[PDB]
RNA sequence: CCUGAUCAGGCGAUGUGUGCU
DNA sequence: TCTGAATCTCTTCCAGCACACATCAGGACG
DNA sequence: CGTCCTTCGGAAGAGATTCAGA
């Protein structure tokens, strides 16, 4: 019915072109007969009568009255539905000032005046006068005054003057302001200066006076003249059971403010004196500036109690305005609510749900298949036979349930797994029954969690339900290609039970015909359940061009095999049951099945395996009892050696021999090494405990106790759980983070005494809290992630072009973390992969790389793939589909239409509930490889190994294959006793340098020579006691004399002959300059070594690490980079922070930049950096990373460090969707070079924009613009948006909505928030369509 | 608790909230993400729709469930019409283009 | 029974187009105006337009070559009553 | 829209606390 | 005399649901 | 009754306050 929402400033003549009739009494009822007053509040001649089509004074009460008004009373006899739309409003007797534009921070009026915002306060609030064209006087026109400045400035000018006082000056300043001359005259002082400060100021200033030109607004339309009221049902007066009306808070509010007008009109009248009119224009004006927002003024007024009122700016506002509260999430008809229960007899497309809540909820149905058989007349019959409850309605409702749908839902729902739809099924009980395999993927238990269930009304809802939503197409997470139909817990004991061998049982060795005599042997009792048997099976390889093949042979196997060999379909092989099947294995059974056969019999196998868990862990009957779980008889012995080296070294402590802290370590250590000795014991006494005969002689085997078979299956627990079961429980934490020296030696076992189960408490409180917070920090933060994105839609089909990022298998120096087929599954290539052999197009460019491709590149070894990811894309306004992927939940590409960011954000932030809240000395490779230097600038010393001259060279491992497989990081002046491709061994040292010491070492020879040193202003004679040292020591920067300030060493190195020694390549010498803290080691008239040391110059992970990430904060302390290219130099002799000179070889050099004092720096003089270098240390910035290297770069180092993060705590998430969301993070820009554009130079506009702006130039013989990338966080790329709904939606809405009002801004729609708001179809796939229809009807 | 369709609220037409007073479900902003997440479209329509305001079509949803034919109409959220009273009521004009 | 789709899948490769289609199909039988195609099983009108789907006989392009033939029979009926 | 006989009557906003997930 | 870089001051939000309970303009002149 | 008379948090953003070299 209409495309975008606009909104702007509100006229005088927009309001009573608004309003019906003009209110002017407080009084709002008459509380006798309840009819309203005259005029009022509450109205019948303004707002619209009271009933459906009565009049008020008891008239007309038919239709055919209609239309006219009363002559008595006047009514306009309409629907009472007409008082929820009608309007009023009130004629202010004095102008007012809007609050909203007043303290915004930015204050609107408070730079369009250009004037501090205390003096328009003292202004509009009755205690000065401002000047109003002064003329040719000794005043100026923003000159503030008092009385008796204002007394003064009328006895020297009684003349022509004028100053005045509240709005109406504002108002006049306002009216008396021509646009055109103050942004002429603003682009004059934007041309003729020179200042940071002043260009910010006047850029924003001339933003908003040529957007505000551009508008049809008025500065004065700014203050109220004519205020509008609410409609009266949005603030109803409701009755409560007593004597008087319950209010609402604006109903004061009015009332207060339209008292207070009358006041003012009465005072007016009779001529008030001028103190008096003061005091009462001040009190209007703090009435409406309380109605239009409460709270910014000092003390808000209360109502009746110790609470602050409600206001209009409050009714939109925070976490239940009409924002979040009604419009987002409503409130919905036709649903329910119970608690859970198990009910494992269910197949998993379909659920249990209660005969009272399906006559509940489907009364509509009930009576449309009543009244159309015949066996009601009409309405009144229908709910009488429903609420009688005849015995025609259960199989009225069992034919109204058959093929409908209905949806699941659990409260908090973090990830898309959490609506599912299922066909119902009839209990008597209240409970909702739920089928065991979906309670994994809802993450529900069974511990009293409730459930709600929705009812789909229309056709296509249950179309959708049945074709998206349905429980048997969800078995693919879209966070990774994994099963979500994980057998728990009971199934995989019974299987583990199943499938499993003793040494010796009933019927051994005999010889069976199949599975099916297997079973009769077993149900008999002849041939127990598990015992090794030769077995004729029958299995079928599909090795024919789809067809069947079937071979039979004799395997030698247990019986419990073969029975579950009796449900596994006819595709797979028999070497997927032959093992012992705990879960592991069972989920590899699950996705071989899936890969195999396809998607039915994958859902009919996950049915029959549940059923026969059951029923063999029923079978089983593995309990647990004290007796099951077995202390070793080697624990007594080592308590008792562990206490003895405590003793020995507690009487080594106790005599003056050791210190605290190496006492602390060796007592931790040593009770570390028998915490891991007893776990060895019990892990040893449990896995080959029992012995048994099989023809005589003993023979051990696994064991058959009960707590290992729990704890092997991984049905619930770890060795850690069963190690606090038996052994001792380690070391407990405390509060200060440290760890207490007297370890807890009992176990559950046993007892614990009072202070072991106190040191317990204390790690336990920790975990609880730390969860208890955590939850509210995952919600916040899947919060606005799910409103930075989903303004994104795949929307093409392909860019056609050829950008994108280079994927490499990760190496961090441990061993290899996370492969290069992990990474490069499933996503398009950009250029053809080249063949290492000679130049095979190996893979062509746009092939969608599945799993025999990323094996090809597994064989020929291929260690990078430049990949088509989503952050180079080039499409307008959404992502293309061959620069996404695949869709990890489906087996094909995505689809044109299916929305990305929220699947995409709601990944990254669910696992946010299993996220924790609370040296440098040689390099040892592992394995034996080959060498590769990186950024090496190095040269042989006289000793034979190798020295660096450089500060970033890294030393790759490549194998004998081709690829490297370890990676560190050597720093300037190390030692090598390897060089360019040489061959280690594993184990060997090939790298090692000095934690302390910075090297100042050489690289040519001869005598040294000191200049500019000076034994009491540079440097001194420092010798320590009983010659502990002899050396020089130069002093420090800030510390020396001023006479010897300028003054600056250097060592120069010369030849034998004095001459000067040059730089091979230059011909400056090879000078060393000398920063502070350096000690002279080799003298004057010293032939010196090369690699030479001059001197001596020594010296938060979790949730909120990912929210420092997505944000990006700059850390506390940044390591800064060097912004340009060339040599580096020192001036400014750090007055508090120290000058630092940058200097390219061909280009300019107008770069600086002043390093605080106190950062230590990684850079002598002679390092000639390049842009993209530290020079001091600390955590790297994104800011710095974006506007140095590049966009590829800033997106691989947020995909590394979060995924550090969510990888060490063992989650996988693919990098789909932290990729999309740093799209999303760094998508506004800025402009640098206009050209012949149309934008103003230091301005921001969205990269989107920007693109189509200049492509329509480039085609053409114009010159395009310059744009430079700006990354923001998430919390600011969403408040920034060419749409304020989301805005709005999102965090503050005051200053987005004043923002708005400002500017005019309209509003397009075409987001998904933007149409979830206004109640029409999402851009997403159905609606996509429909939408693609609506664009081209339009 | 289960309701089909009870009463209504007043300042703006939404189910009630409890079960001593006859009230509905409330379908929140992290379900209207998963149905989103999914191309599910006509369900979120009527979810917050037909189902939840929009007086005149959830009477015609009525008349047409019990006649027998499953059809939606769209309309517009009256808590919608709400918000832009609300807005319009500051000195802040919001209109609908065509 | 229809418990899963994946043959309608396969048969109208989008994902999204299916539910358009089969919504179209089953307010054309539930409004009146035709009877199915394969026989029922007393099943409902959604789960007898996906088993059409699966039997492979509508799509997008034969709904509308059946509906302009429909519309075409009301302008060939009309013809009559002028004469 | 609901609950009673072509009719009659029902319809809140704050805090504060508790408890589940 | 004067302007950028460090320093001091107002704004907000903090997961999702259920229940129970108290309180709604009172005091006093006409 | 009728009517009315009034003191316990973390960070980004934007407006004041020193500062040193010219
Ligand atoms: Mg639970
Ligand atoms: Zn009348
Ligand atoms: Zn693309």
């Amino acid at each position: 019915e209409f495309d975008a929402i606009k909104i702007a400033l509100a006229s005088p003549d927009m309001i009573r072109s608004w309003s019906f009739g003009e209110v002017k009494k407080p009084e709002t009822i008459n509380y006798r007969t309840f009819k309203p007053e005259r005029d009022g509040l509450f109205c019948a001649r303004i707002f619209g009568p009271v009933k459906d089509y009565e009049c008020l004074c008891g008239k007309y009460k038919r239709l055919k009255h209609r239309g006219v008004i009363c002559e008595k009373c006047g009514v306009e006899v309409t629907q009472t539905k007409v008082r929820r739309e009608r309007m009023g409003h009130i004629e202010l007797a004095s102008p007012t000032a809007h609050i909203w534009f007043l303290k915004s921070l930015p204050s609107r009026i408070g730079l369009l005046l250009d004037m501090p915002l205390r003096d328009i306060e003292r202004v509009l609030y009755f205690e000065s006068y401002v000047v109003i064209e002064g003329g040719m006087t000794n005043l100026e026109r923003q000159q503030i005054l008092t009385e008796e400045q204002y007394l003064d400035a009328l006895e020297e000018f009684g003349d022509e003057f004028d100053a005045k006082m509240g709005a109406e000056a504002i108002q006049a300043l306002l009216k008396s302001m021509d646009l055109e001359q103050e942004c002429e005259q603003l682009r004059e002082e934007l041309n003729e200066t020179n200042s940071e400060t002043k260009r910010k100021k006047l850029t924003k200033r001339i933003k908003l006076l040529e957007a505000f030109v551009q508008s049809g607004n008025k500065p004065e339309w700014m203050i109220l003249t004519v205020l509008p009221v609410l409609p009266p049902d949005l603030r109803p007066l409701v009755p409560l059971d007593g004597g008087r009306f319950a209010t609402s808070d604006l109903n004061d509010l009015y009332r207060r403010v339209i008292n207070r007008n009358n006041r003012l009109k009465r005072l007016l009248d009779l001529a008030a004196p001028d103190i008096i009119v003061r005091n009462e224009k001040r009190m209007l004006q703090e009435a409406v500036d309380a109605l239009l927002d409460n709270g910014r003024r000092g003390r808000a007024i209360t109502g009746s109690n110790k609470r602050p009122l409600k206001s209009l700016a409050d009714m939109i506002k925070g976490k239940q305005g009409r924002f979040r509260q009604n419009l987002l999430g409503k409130r919905v008809d036709y649903s329910g609510r119970s608690v859970i229960t198990v009910g494992p007899y269910l197949r998993l497309h379909q659920c249990g749900l209660p005969k009272k809540m399906a006559l509940e909820l489907f009364k509509p149905f009930i009576y449309g298949k009543l009244e159309l058989r015949g066996l009601a007349t009409t309405i009144k019959a229908a709910k009488k036979m429903v609420e009688r409850e005849e015995a025609v309605v259960w199989d009225i409702l069992d034919e109204v349930i058959r093929e409908h749908p209905v949806l699941l839902n659990r409260a908090p729902t973090l990830h898309r797994l959490g609506i599912q739809a299922f066909e119902p099924v009839l209990i008597e009980g209240k409970a909702i029954q739920l089928h065991p395999l979906v309670c994994a993927a809802y993450n529900a238990d069974f511990d009293g969690d409730q459930m709600a269930v929705h009812v789909p009304l229309t056709l296509e809802a249950q179309l959708e339900a049945r074709a998206l939503m349905m429980s048997t197409n969800n078995i693919l997470s879209p966070a990774n290609g994994e099963p979500i139909i994980v057998p728990s817990q009971d199934v995989v004991l019974g299987l583990y039970y199943m499938t499993r061998d003793c040494v010796n049982a009933k019927g051994e060795g005999m010889v069976l015909t199949g599975p099916k005599e297997a079973e009769r042997l077993y149900r008999s009792g002849l041939a127990s359940l598990h015992a090794r048997v030769k077995v004729r099976i029958t299995e079928y390889e599909k090795d024919a061009n789809g067809e069947l093949v079937a071979k039979t042979s004799l395997k030698d196997t247990t019986v419990g095999r073969a029975i579950l060999w009796m449900i596994v379909p006819k595709g797979l092989p028999y070497s997927i049951v032959n093992q012992a099947l705990g879960k592991k294995a069972i989920s590899k059974m699950l996705n071989t099945c899936y890969r195999i056969l396809g998607l039915k019999p994958t859902v009919i196998f996950a049915d029959q395996i549940m059923y026969t868990g059951f029923a063999y862990a029923a079978r089983s009957g593995a309990s647990v009892g004290i007796d099951d779980m077995v202390i070793p008889e080697k624990k007594h012995e080592i308590i008792s050696e562990a206490e003895a080296e405590v003793a020995e070294i507690q009487e080594q402590f106790q005599s003056g021999l050791v210190t605290a802290g190496e006492r602390y370590n060796k007592v931790i250590d040593i009770w570390a090494a028998a915490n891991d000795r007893v776990s060895k014991a019990m892990m040893d006494n449990l896995q080959t405990e029992t012995v048994i005969n099989r023809d005589g002689q003993e023979e051990k085997q696994v064991s058959f106790n009960s707590i290992y078979m729990m704890a092997d299956s991984g049905a619930r627990g770890s060795a850690a759980q069963i190690r606090q079961l038996a052994g001792m429980r380690g070391l407990m934490a405390k509060p200060d983070g440290s760890i207490i020296e007297t370890p807890i030696t009992a176990n559950f076992r046993e007892g614990l005494n009072v202070l072991q189960y106190f040191i317990s408490t204390h790690g336990a409180r920790k975990g609880l809290a730390d969860t208890a917070l955590k939850t509210a920090n995952s919600g916040y933060l899947t919060r606005r992630l799910v409103d930075v994105a989903q303004d994104l839609v795949v929307t093409e089909d392909d860019c056609g072009t050829h950008e994108g990022i280079m994927m490499t298998p990760v190496i961090e120096g441990g061993d290899v973390k996370e492969p290069l087929r992990d990474r490069v599954l499933g996503r398009v290539t950009a250029e053809d992969v080249l063949k290492p052999g000679t130049a095979d197009i190996l893979v062509p460019r746009n092939t969608l790389l599945h799993e025999q491709w990323c094996d090809l590149l597994e064989e020929n070894s291929v260690d990078a793939v430049k990949v088509r990811s989503v952050v180079s894309c080039d499409t307008d306004f959404g992502v293309c589909a061959h620069c996404y992927g695949r869709d990890l939940a489906r087996g094909h590409i995505i689809n044109k239409g299916e929305a990305i960011g929220v699947i995409a954000a709601q990944s990254i932030g669910e696992p946010g509930t299993q996220l924790t809240m609370r040296a440098e000395s040689s390099i040892q490779v592992k394995n034996k490889g080959s060498i590769k230097l990186s950024n090496v600038k190095s040269v042989v010393n006289s000793s034979g190994k190798l020295v660096i001259t450089s500060r970033n060279t890294e030393l790759k491992l490549i194998d004998e294959f081709g690829r490297t497989k370890e990676s560190y990081k050597v720093p300037y002046g190390a030692v090598l006793a390897k060089g360019d491709g040489e061959q280690v061994a594993g184990g060997e040292t090939v790298a090692n340098w000095d934690p302390h010491t910075m090297p100042v070492i050489t690289e040519v020879s001869g005598f040294v020579r000191f200049t500019d040193m000076i034994d009491g202003q540079t440097i001194t004679r420092q010798t320590d006691e009983l010659t502990g040292l002899s050396s020089l020591v130069v002093l420090d920067s800030a510390e020396r004399t001023a006479g010897g300030k300028d003054l600056r060493p250097a060592l120069k190195i010369v030849d034998a002959q004095g001459n000067d020694v040059l730089i091979p390549g230059t011909d400056m010498p090879a000078q060393y300059f000398l920063p502070g803290k350096a000690i002279v080691q080799l003298e004057d008239g010293v032939q010196i070594s090369s690699g030479d040391t001059l001197a001596r110059i020594p010296q938060t992970g979790g949730l909120p690490r990912v929210a420092d990430l997505f944000e990006a904060r700059r850390p506390k302390e940044p390591a800064i980079l060097a912004e340009i290219s060339g040599i580096v130099s020192f001036g400014k002799e750090t007055k508090g922070k120290r000058r630092l000179v940058i200097t390219p070889v061909d280009g300019s050099d107008p770069y600086e930049e002043m390093i605080p004092k106190w950062r230590q720096l990684n850079v002598f003089e002679g390092e000639r950096v390049e842009r993209g270098d530290v020079i001091s240390d600390g955590p790297e910035a994104p800011h710095d990373i974006l506007r140095l290297r590049g966009v590829h770069a800033v997106t691989r180092y947020i995909v590394n460090e979060v995924q550090d993060v969510y990888r060490l705590q063992g989650v996988k998430i693919n990098d789909k969707h932290i990729e999309v969301i740093v799209r999303q993070m760094l998508r506004k820009a800025t402009i640098v070079n206009a050209g012949s554009s149309d934008f103003l130079e230091g301005e921001q506009v969205e990269y989107s924009r920007v693109k189509i702006a200049n492509r329509e130039l480039e085609a053409n013989g114009k010159v395009g613009a310059t744009y430079s990338r700006d990354l923001l966080g998430i919390t600011k790329a969403s408040l920034a948006t060419e749409s304020f709904i989301s805005a709005a939606s999102f965090q503050e809405t005051t200053r987005v909505l004043t923002e708005a009002a400002v500017a005019g801004k309209r509003d397009e729609l075409r987001g998904l928030k933007e149409n979830v708001i206004v109640g029409r179809l999402i851009p997403a796939g159905t609606g996509y369509a429909y939408h693609q229809d609506r664009m081209r009807r339009r | 608790h289960a309701r089909s369709t009870g009463s209504y609220s007043l300042v703006t037409q939404q189910p009630l909230g409890g079960k001593a007073q006859f009230g509905g479900q409330r379908f929140g902003e992290m379900e209207v993400w998963a149905l989103e997440a999914y191309g599910a479209a006509y369900t979120l329509q009527e979810m917050l729709t037909v189902k939840s305001d929009d007086v005149n079509g959830r009477t015609k949803m009525y008349k047409n469930i019990v006649d027998g034919n499953h059809q939606m109409e769209p309309g517009m959220p009256e808590s919608f019409n709400v918000l832009l009273k609300e807005i319009r009521s500051l000195g802040i004009n919001i209109e609908l283009e065509d | 029974a229809r418990v899963t789709v994946q043959d309608a899948v396969e048969k109208i490769g989008n994902r999204f187009d299916l539910v358009l289609v089969a919504a179209r199909r089953a307010r054309q039988m539930q409004v009146g105006g035709k009877d199915p195609l394969v026989p029922e099983e007393n099943d409902k009108t959604t789960v007898i337009a996906l088993r059409e789907i699966e039997e492979g006989l509508i799509n997008n392009q034969i709904l509308d070559v059946r509906e302009r033939q429909e519309q075409q029979e009301q302008e060939a009926a009309e013809l009559q009553a002028v004469t």
